[PDB]
């Protein structure tokens, strides 16, 4: 299963179609026979694997890790310390990629359900998508291929300090 | 490089070698010594006519023993040299604090560089 809350989805809208007038509908028909031909069976064959499944137990678990502190708080070379730094930022690096994916799967979803009217409730989702895609074009961006961690504190410094500027230029 | 406490005779291994551990057997490099030996003996087979892998086995036990000797003999004096260079190089950083300063280990909150992004 999944959280309803990270992969959100609006509550359903469904209409009872009225007749009008009766050939009548060869789908309900063909949508009968679907039930009885394909339904059923694929329901008893995935009742009888789950038995077997769960006639014994697996789990597997989350892998999890700790915070092993900074590369701020790294000294010269001490390459016992940077080694935990860029680490811990590498995998801040994947998952943060993968916020990114979350976002735009939910971006398109939000294109196909709301059909051909884009601009109904899908500016918010719109909303956030440039907002954390704007974070991720200020950080991790203009960087390269040999990505450290270090040219990323470069590119942090650099940014702050020339808002530095331009902050006391507006001062 | 040279003396170094210059009463030094000739010398292959002074009785301070004696005080490092000295190499085992079966370590990696005098093993390949053997099979230096070995592919030695197996040309040596070769180069007279005579058959190769027989008729030489003495021969063979003999090359293998010689070099693995003598190898021995190298590998404790490889041992004895890197020791001494090690030691003089300690006992001149122990007699001369002046020139060799502890250096200022600033951090990455303070240490600017410059950045050059590859657009």
């Amino acid at each position: 299963s999944w959280d309803k809350d990270v992969y959100p989805e609006p509550p359903r809208r469904t209409p009872a179609p009225s007749p009008q007038t009766s050939l009548p509908n060869p789908i309900t028909y063909l949508t009968k026979a679907f039930d009885l031909l394909v339904d059923r069976p694929v329901t008893l064959v995935r009742e009888f694997i789950e038995r077997q499944h769960a006639k014994n137990k697996y789990y597997y678990y989350h892998r999890e890790f700790r915070r092993v502190p900074d590369i701020t708080e790294c000294h010269e070379k001490d390459v016992l310390c940077m080694f935990e730094a860029e680490m811990q930022w590498k995998r801040d690096y994947k998952v943060d990629q993968e916020i990114v994916n979350i976002i735009q799967e939910r971006l398109k979803a939000c294109q196909q359900r709301e059909g051909e009217s884009h601009r109904q409730n899908c500016a918010k989702e719109l909303q956030q998508f440039t907002q954390v895609v704007k974070a991720y074009q200020d950080r991790y961006h203009d960087l390269g291929a040999h990505y450290s961690a270090r040219k990323c504190l470069a590119k942090q410094k650099q940014r702050m300090l020339a808002e530095r500027k331009a902050t006391k230029e507006a001062a | 490089m040279t003396g170094r406490q210059a009463r030094a005779p000739l010398q292959f291994l002074p009785d301070e070698a004696r005080s490092l551990p000295p190499p085992k057997l079966t370590d990696p490099r005098l093993a390949y010594i053997g099979f230096l030996g070995y592919c030695s003996g197996l040309i040596d087979n070769a180069i007279r006519r005579r058959p190769v892998l027989s008729a030489g086995l003495h021969r063979q036990f003999l090359y293998i023993t010689s070099f693995v000797f003598v190898g021995y003999y190298l590998l404790k004096r490889q041992d004895y040299m890197y020791a001494v260079r090690d030691h003089d190089m300690f006992s001149y950083i122990k007699s001369h604090p002046e020139d060799f300063p502890e250096k200022d280990k600033k951090t990455y909150r303070e240490v600017f560089e410059e950045f050059h992004p590859v657009r």
